RNA sequence: GUGUAAGUGCACAAGGGAGCUUGACUGCGAGACGGACAUGUCGAGCAGGGACGAAAGUCGGGACUAGUGAUCCGGCACCUCU
RNA sequence: UCAACCAUAGACUCGGCGAAAUUGCACUACGAGUAAAGAUGCUCGUUACGCGCGGCAGGACGAAAAGACCCCGGGACCUUCAC
RNA sequence: UACACGGCCCGUACCCCAAACCAACACAGGUGGUCAGGUAGAGAAUACUAAGGCGUACGAGUGAACUAUGGUUAAGGAACUC
RNA sequence: UUGUGCGCCGAUAAUGUAGCGGGGCUCAAGCACACCGCCGAAGCCGCGGCAGCCAACGUGUUGGCUGGGUAGGGGAGCGUCCUGCAUCCGGUGAAGCCGCCGAGUGAUCGAGUGGUGGAGGGUGUGGGAGUGAGAAUGCAGGCAUGAGUAGCGAUUAGGCAAGUGAGAACCUUGCCCGCCGAAAGACCAAGGGUUCCUGGGCCAGGCCAGUCCGCCCAGGGUGAGUCGGGACCUAAGGCGAGGCCG
RNA sequence: GGGGAUAAGCUCCGUGCGUCGAGAGGGAAACAGCCCAGAUCGCCGGCUAAGGCCCCUAAGCGUGUGCUAAGUGGAAAAGGAU
RNA sequence: CAAACUCCGUGAUAGCUGGUUCUCCCCGAAAUGCAUUUAGGUGCAGCGUCGCAUGUUUCUUGCCGGAGGUAGAGCUACUGGA
RNA sequence: UCCGGCUCUACCUGGCUGGAGGGCAGUGAGAAAAUGUUGUGGUUAGCGGAAAUGGCUUGGGAUGGCCUGCCGUAGACGGUGAGAGCCCGGUACGUGAAAACCCGACGUCUGUCUUGAUGGUGUUCCCGAGUAGCAGCGGGCCCGUGGAAUCUGCUGUGAAUCUGCCGGGACCACCCGGUAAGCCUGAAUACUUCCCAGUGACCGAUAGCGGAUUAGUACCGUGAGGGAAUGGUGAAAAGUACCCCGGGAGGGGAGUGAAAGAGUACCUGAAACCGUGCGCUUACAAUCCGUCAGAGCCCUCGACGUGUCGUGGGGUGAUGGCGUGCCUUUUGAAGAAUGAGCCUGCGAGUCAGGGACAUGUCGCGAGGUUAACCCGGGUGGGGUAGCCGCAGCGAAAGCGAGUCUGAAUAGGGCGUAUCCACACAAGAGUGUGUGGUGUAGUGGUGUGUUCUGGACCCGAAGCGGAGUGAUCUACCCAUGGCCAGGGUGAAGC
RNA sequence: AAGUGUUUAAGGGCGCAUGGUGGAUGCCUUGGCACUGGGAGCCGAUGAAGGACGUAGGAGGCUGCGAUAAGCCUCGGGGAGCUGUCAACCGAGCGUUGAUCCGAGGAUGUCCGAAUGGGGAAACCCGGCACGAGUGAUGUCGUGUCACCAGGCGCUGAAUAUAUAGGCGUCUGGGGGGAACGCGGGGAAGUGAAACAUCUCAGUACCCGUAGGAAGAGAAAACAAAAUGUGAUUCCGUGAGUAGUGG
């Protein structure tokens, strides 16, 4: 039984060179009129996943 | 459990019986059920580098040597005449230890099929030699063919 | 390799009952529940192996008081003058003595009561 | 008294009037605040252009704190992506 | 009211065969108090020679059934303009 | 019609309202058809009897409670009790 | 009048004082204020022992400290079975069983033994595990207690003589008594299949003994053209060539 | 502190609160949660905390100075009383 | 019998209940917040442990710089209330 | 090569079929049927097959202990009175089948064809049709309508035949590549009810198949079906002649045997459990049944006389201090909360994967390692197919010790392993340039965790598929039987 | 006179020695489990798989065997011992010419059982046809043959005129059983999704029809991607939990 991967996760983490895994910023989908571009401003460009959840993560990923 | 053979319903009824409540009259607890972890036949191989088993050979060859356990012959039995009673004389007059061990070259037959009967005695080719039987052996014992082509793939 | 589980459990059944040996009733027969009161009794052991330095020095004291009031004076004054005259024997030996040498008693409370100040409600 | 409750503030105005006009900009963002986490808040300075004021400077939404919705699936426009 | 007597088969004793539920322990009293909040088992005090046999059932929260009721994670069956 | 010939195989014991069948037992249960005496009586009820078979496998002894099956009861007669 | 410390009444429950723990306590053993004392723990100190951490020096000693502990984490081990081995232990007694002794802080150990047992175990160092039981109303087996207690299975019911026999209420024979008698009698079908008879014995079975039995052991026993099932025919219904449909 | 009635062994919060939980020892008779105090092991040694010193039970039926007659001590109020 | 019985999928599935076996040595929790078809489950952060790293950055007190807006107090000071 | 007959007849040129001769091969998937047989190949069963009475000792019994000598191309294995190569079955090795059967060739006999074949210059009805594809409907390919190819098919439809087709992951053009609708064909692979021979860090009677034994039996259920428990005397039966008690059973002697505390209920015989006897305790005693003290009595041992001391013991324990079992789950239980009648056996974090990670630890080191597989009755050697890190950034194009963002030196995000010394800035904490120290991962082995597997163990109400039942009951169908006696008195007459 | 005081055990408890029941423990294996290398991959109308009944000098049971009944022939291997077992025992007996034992071919094979002559509650009833035999004849006896379906052949031919269906009779096949594997027709839920329909569980279990020792698949209307490449099917390890698919 070769580890089950999650198609789920790797369509959204990307694995850094260091080992963090970085994670796309969220709640940009839609409505977006009320949204400013200032606090959209640091909502593009990702980033890497906080220390805290990294732990299940890593975990997920490569299952 | 899903082997033993028979009876796959329940003994009786869950509630009002005033017994234990039971799903199988094979139950690993019940007498004459399955084991709890029942095994399935096996391989205990372990797979070690190639760099491991040569490393481990001279490490083990080495201390031998310095134990001085190994030497040199043209010849062991003359040929056409395997004789048990021939070997055993060549082996007492060479070594006063019961067991040894000796490699040839494959394609002498005559001293493996006349000495391979006794059980403190041990012959291999030195394709086939190994780890295993060196260390066992008390001591060693290196054909001029055997000896010459080991160490030549050795140094090959 | 099945291992068929008779000797091991056999040995430490006859461990738990040979330390139970002389209990009451069945209880000195069912391992089952013998356990029960070897892992008891042996509590109880530890608890009054300091238990009983205490009681002994309950009787000690009792001789003690009891040999003072005969030789007409209180427990607690013998020691005040034993102290202040700056003895180091014990009240096991004092129980020793009491019961074996009253002569000896009598001589160390006279050393006692000398010891004793003049005045005994003195603030000072 | 101060758009919509209460508190906090506010005359050096955050209160009205007018004139003009769009910064309710564009890309970033030193560093922070709060967040278990996703998020959420504040922010000097840097490049183009503009706004008001001669200038000094202020201007990245409303005096602040509520007015909000993750992900998927899909729709629409532009691009020197395949 | 208000039970009385009597003839029957048991209950009783003797001989014969010979069960079951239950069962952590057992050199197993009382009361007031205490306490997981109604104590043979803790505290205190009272009473009590060891042991049986026939009876009576207040307690031993007695025995029987992993509570029906209520609620909590779930089943089956049934109803309907629930999907 | 004189005639001497010729007609299979299988069941046939026993029990069969019961210690033999169906109920786990040598169990106060169930089990279909046939035979149907005498005296009283309408009688296939009931009571006693022949034919015939049984006393169905623990006994012996003890005026207690108390329980069960029964008999009798002064006077009252439903006052108990739903 | 006032401020004061003590007091009194104000004050009734239920199994038995039962609202100092009790006895008892005012000639306080009560209350308030000071003093000296003394008891009082696993607290501390005293003596001996073990272990962890730490520092110094060395090639494991000195000194400072800490050592209760569930869920849980970490470290180091004991023992069982079976593999590898230098190979040994043992009919001059193995394993196993039951004792005794001594030793380790523990799981234990003993080239440690006494009695049974009479054929296999195995030092050391690794290796692999169906590897360690009190619980799960666990499973199977054995044995407990309630206990020599309840029950001995009806409404018909016996006593006795004699016989057999070791033993005789219970069996055989005899006499009387009672009970059924639209059965508790006599035949069958269905069903059961040797329970029928004779002979022998009574461990086991019969809810007791039992010579008896529907026990066991051996033997014997079932005789049909005319009774019954097939040779015959058919109902309900089943099967069904071809056939139809799937 | 909120709620409840300033009732509950009540419920809901805060305590770089404490303790039990996960804590043995002594005291309050008994009593985790109140008081004193942290059980490496052994010792038939000594000093002490809380609480106690007439007997059950170890320790003063102690010292000196006052109060109480109620067994108050050893359950309670408004109020009343040479 | 509110969907017969035997076998099989079947070790159905059980956030639920029970049980979980040899010794010692060291450290030592929480019953909190947030979220949750979530409240008796689960995950994240705090709380423990082991290792590695920074080796005092941590702790206690004294002094210094600080902002409060509670207890209390006050009201011809405001909002109320007399 | 030749001969004849034809394209409705006879006489040059062109297009076919039949016969005499090199082929194609054949028990064949591409022609069909027949024609017959040699391997010391094997199978079915077999033959020989070495070498101590060796001696002594304990010993019942020797294979055992000691001493000699033994043979071995055989020291796998089993048995015989205890451990046997020199005792027997047998082992290497050799040998062998009258007869039959499975696998390997070789001279009777059979077919064909050489009317057929091979190489060279230009113009004019065949090679798989109800098929490909299509509309709708669904199915299988990882692909659930999704933008959906390819395949199959249910219904209606429906093609071209070479400048034909269909595919190249909606779809089209140039070109690029392979022939559908007909057919068959060994080897590699899966399985083992059956047989043989060998092996096991597989079990040793509650294990192991349910079943070492009359076992799928007894027994249960009418059925489908379920489904047991039950091994060992001894080396050999030598299984207890005979005597005695009793009716026998049973038992005690005598004998057998090494042992009868091996006697057929038979090796070992434990614990619960029930007894006998012995020492001590107990009939004024209130209770998790012990522990701490502790006299007395009993016995034991040494110095010492009749019993007293002595670094005294074991057994008992009069009496007194403390003392509320164990596991659970709980905030909390002596608990009157749960579970346990007792004993003995059995019973629960295992196991697989180039699975993943981290920690130990082992080898090599900018390298690390191989899978499957091939060949050594043996783990060896070969096999670099592959995977991880050596470089990351970016979603991607792409760039590359930088890269993304962006119009951007203009810093930020992520890496450049990580640092030391020199200079430039602000000292917005650090950033920006030089010279060196130069990067550590990978594959075992064991371990915790996660992973999918039933995954720590037992347990449900229930859902689904296949079968067995109307011998009770419900209903009904056909054929028979049953209803003592006594009254009431319709219609009708 | 006074007060002081052991002196017994119906039983009980504790130890100690003895035993009794119950059969764990230790040791044993003809038994099982799992494999390796080989063999064989079917058995059946010449009557199978599996059963009833019978069969012995001896009563039952197991094993073998089949009225020719622990068996019979022929050929080859061995011998001085045999007449299987419970079980022994006897009793009868068998052998140097070679009896039994083992192997090869052969015959024998009752009855039920696809059952096949018809029927039927398995191991039991009832017949037709051809040839022989015995009785005064019959009665009676044996032996054989007698199913269905499929495919052919010969004969016949209804509606009817041709012909066909149907009707006969004869040869050759098949019929049932068997552990798994393979193909093919059909084909679900518990469960996971922490519920649940899509989805998953899974084309799994199970049912059914086929053959075989293997099967199936099998000679591109396949891939690939400018290389002037691969070249049937099948099975392994990769490629890779990657591209993708998915409330
Ligand atoms: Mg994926
Ligand atoms: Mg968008
Ligand atoms: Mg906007
Ligand atoms: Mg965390
Ligand atoms: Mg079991
Ligand atoms: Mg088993
Ligand atoms: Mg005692
Ligand atoms: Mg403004
Ligand atoms: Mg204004
Ligand atoms: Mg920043
Ligand atoms: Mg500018
Ligand atoms: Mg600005
Ligand atoms: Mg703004
Ligand atoms: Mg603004
Ligand atoms: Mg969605
Ligand atoms: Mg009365
Ligand atoms: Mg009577
Ligand atoms: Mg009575
Ligand atoms: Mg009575
Ligand atoms: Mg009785
Ligand atoms: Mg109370
Ligand atoms: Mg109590
Ligand atoms: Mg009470
Ligand atoms: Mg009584
Ligand atoms: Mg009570
Ligand atoms: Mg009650
Ligand atoms: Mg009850
Ligand atoms: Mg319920
Ligand atoms: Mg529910
Ligand atoms: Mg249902
Ligand atoms: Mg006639
Ligand atoms: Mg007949
Ligand atoms: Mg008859
Ligand atoms: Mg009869
Ligand atoms: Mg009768
Ligand atoms: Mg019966
Ligand atoms: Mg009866
Ligand atoms: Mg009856
Ligand atoms: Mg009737
Ligand atoms: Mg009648
Ligand atoms: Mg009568
Ligand atoms: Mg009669
Ligand atoms: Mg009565
Ligand atoms: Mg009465
Ligand atoms: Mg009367
Ligand atoms: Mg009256
Ligand atoms: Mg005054
Ligand atoms: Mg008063
Ligand atoms: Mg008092
Ligand atoms: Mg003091
Ligand atoms: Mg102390
Ligand atoms: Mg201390
Ligand atoms: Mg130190
Ligand atoms: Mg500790
Ligand atoms: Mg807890
Ligand atoms: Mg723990
Ligand atoms: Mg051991
Ligand atoms: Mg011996
Ligand atoms: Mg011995
Ligand atoms: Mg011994
Ligand atoms: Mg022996
Ligand atoms: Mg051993
Ligand atoms: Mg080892
Ligand atoms: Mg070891
Ligand atoms: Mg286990
Ligand atoms: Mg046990
Ligand atoms: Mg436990
Ligand atoms: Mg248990
Ligand atoms: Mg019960
Ligand atoms: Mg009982
Ligand atoms: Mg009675
Ligand atoms: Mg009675
Ligand atoms: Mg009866
Ligand atoms: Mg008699
Ligand atoms: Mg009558
Ligand atoms: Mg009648
Ligand atoms: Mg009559
Ligand atoms: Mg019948
Ligand atoms: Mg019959
Ligand atoms: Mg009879
Ligand atoms: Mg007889
Ligand atoms: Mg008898
Ligand atoms: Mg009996
Ligand atoms: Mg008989
Ligand atoms: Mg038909
Ligand atoms: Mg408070
Ligand atoms: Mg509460
Ligand atoms: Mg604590
Ligand atoms: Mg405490
Ligand atoms: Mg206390
Ligand atoms: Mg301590
Ligand atoms: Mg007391
Ligand atoms: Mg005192
Ligand atoms: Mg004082
Ligand atoms: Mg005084
Ligand atoms: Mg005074
Ligand atoms: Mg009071
Ligand atoms: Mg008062
Ligand atoms: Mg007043
Ligand atoms: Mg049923
Ligand atoms: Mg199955
Ligand atoms: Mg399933
Ligand atoms: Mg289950
Ligand atoms: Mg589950
Ligand atoms: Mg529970
Ligand atoms: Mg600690
Ligand atoms: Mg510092
Ligand atoms: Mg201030
Ligand atoms: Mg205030
Ligand atoms: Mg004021
Ligand atoms: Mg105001
Ligand atoms: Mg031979
Ligand atoms: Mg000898
Ligand atoms: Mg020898
Ligand atoms: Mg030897
Ligand atoms: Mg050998
Ligand atoms: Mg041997
Ligand atoms: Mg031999
Ligand atoms: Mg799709
Ligand atoms: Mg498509
Ligand atoms: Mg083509
Ligand atoms: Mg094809
Ligand atoms: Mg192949
Ligand atoms: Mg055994
Ligand atoms: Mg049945
Ligand atoms: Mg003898
Ligand atoms: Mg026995
Ligand atoms: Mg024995
Ligand atoms: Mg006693
Ligand atoms: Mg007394
Ligand atoms: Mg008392
Ligand atoms: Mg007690
Ligand atoms: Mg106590
Ligand atoms: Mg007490
Ligand atoms: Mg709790
Ligand atoms: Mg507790
Ligand atoms: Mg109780
Ligand atoms: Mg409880
Ligand atoms: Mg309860
Ligand atoms: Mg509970
Ligand atoms: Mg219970
Ligand atoms: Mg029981
Ligand atoms: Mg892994
Ligand atoms: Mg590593
Ligand atoms: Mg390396
Ligand atoms: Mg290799
Ligand atoms: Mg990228
Ligand atoms: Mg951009
Ligand atoms: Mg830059
Ligand atoms: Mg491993
Ligand atoms: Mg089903
Ligand atoms: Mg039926
Ligand atoms: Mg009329
Ligand atoms: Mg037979
Ligand atoms: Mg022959
Ligand atoms: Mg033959
Ligand atoms: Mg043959
Ligand atoms: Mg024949
Ligand atoms: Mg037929
Ligand atoms: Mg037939
Ligand atoms: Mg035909
Ligand atoms: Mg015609
Ligand atoms: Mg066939
Ligand atoms: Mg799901
Ligand atoms: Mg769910
Ligand atoms: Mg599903
Ligand atoms: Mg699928
Ligand atoms: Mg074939
Ligand atoms: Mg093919
Ligand atoms: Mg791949």
């Amino acid at each position: 039984p070769k580890a089950k991967t999650h198609s789920g996760a790797s369509k959204r983490f990307r694995r850094t060179g260091t080992g963090k895994i970085v994670r796309q910023k969220a709640n940009r989908r839609h409505l977006l009129e009320h949204k400013p571009t200032k606090r959209t401003r640091r909502l593009d460009g990702r980033t890497t996943v906080s220390a805290a959840d990294n732990s299940r993560i890593n975990k997920l990923l490569n299952g | 459990r899903g082997e033993v053979s028979g009876g796959g319903k329940k003994p009786y009824r869950q509630k009002g019986t005033g017994r234990a409540r039971q799903g199988s009259t094979r139950a690993p607890q019940f007498t004459g059920g399955g084991t709890v972890h029942g095994p399935k036949p096996r391989d205990y191989s372990q797979r070690t580098p190639k760099k491991m088993i040569a490393a481990a050979l001279r490490g083990a060859l080495s201390d031998r040597a310095r134990n001085d356990r190994i030497h040199a012959v043209t010849e062991l039995v003359e040929g056409q005449t395997p004789s048990t009673k021939s070997a055993k004389t060549f082996l007492g007059t060479l070594t006063e230890n019961k067991k040894v061990l000796v490699v040839i070259g494959r394609t002498d037959e005559v001293g493996a099929k006349s000495v391979r009967n006794l059980p403190g005695v041990h012959v291999i080719s030195p394709d086939q030699l190994n780890t295993y039987d060196v260390l066992n052996a008390d001591d060693v014992v290196f054909s001029v063919e055997a000896l010459n082509a080991y160490i030549s793939a050795n140094s090959k | 390799a099945r291992v068929k589980r008779a000797l091991n459990a056999q040995k430490k059944r006859r461990t738990v009952l040979k330390a139970s040996k002389g209990y009451r009733g069945q209880r000195s027969r069912l391992y089952r529940k013998a356990k029960e009161q070897q892992l008891h009794s042996l509590t109880y052991a530890y608890r009054d192996r300091r238990a009983r330095k205490g009681e002994f020095r309950k009787l000690w004291i009792s001789r003690i008081n009891a040999a003072a009031r005969a030789n007409d004076i209180t427990y607690n004054r013998l020691i005040q003058g034993l102290k202040a005259a700056g003895v180091e024997v014990d009240r096991k030996n004092l129980a020793e003595l009491a019961v074996s040498d009253p002569a000896a008693f009598t001589a160390l409370v006279d050393v006692a009561r000398a010891a004793l100040p003049e005045d005994v409600n003195a603030p000072s």
